[PDB]
């Protein structure tokens, strides 16, 4: 309590509609969704190779 | 005509696997017990005995196929 230091955003979010909406664009989500299959397929490789 | 120039998504993925034995893995061999030999007696025109150890037999293999052959504590 001695130690708190509040911003003005910490205290709207309380009041204040929740975001349906994450700040990820439609080109971020592009390139989240090609990374995470580029590091997915090459982790499966890497397994069966050791197989 | 062309209206757009695009990247390329492709789905690679191996979720599934299929690993099928090749026949041979299957196929026959002949295994064989082994102990240590003790002694060898063979004959055919004559008889000729080699005693490698001597010691109590506890077995005796006979092999008549072309030399008669006796396999001591074989």
């Amino acid at each position: 309590k001695q130690q708190a230091v509040a911003d003005r955003y910490s205290i709207a979010e309380q009041h204040s509609p929740l975001p349906l909406t994450t700040g990820v664009d439609r080109d971020a989500l592009d390139e989240a969704q090609r990374t995470k299959d580029r590091i997915l397929n090459d982790s499966f490789t890497a397994e069966n190779l050791l197989i | 005509m062309f209206l757009i120039h695009f990247v390329h998504y492709k789905t690679i993925l191996q979720k599934y696997t299929f690993k099928f034995k090749h026949i041979f893995l299957s196929i026959d061999k002949y295994n064989s017990l082994f102990f240590n030999i003790s002694g060898i007696l063979i004959w055919l025109n004559i008889i000729h005995i080699n005693i490698i150890l001597i010691k109590y037999s506890f077995f005796i293999l006979i092999n008549n196929f072309e030399y008669l052959i006796i396999l001591i504590s074989t």
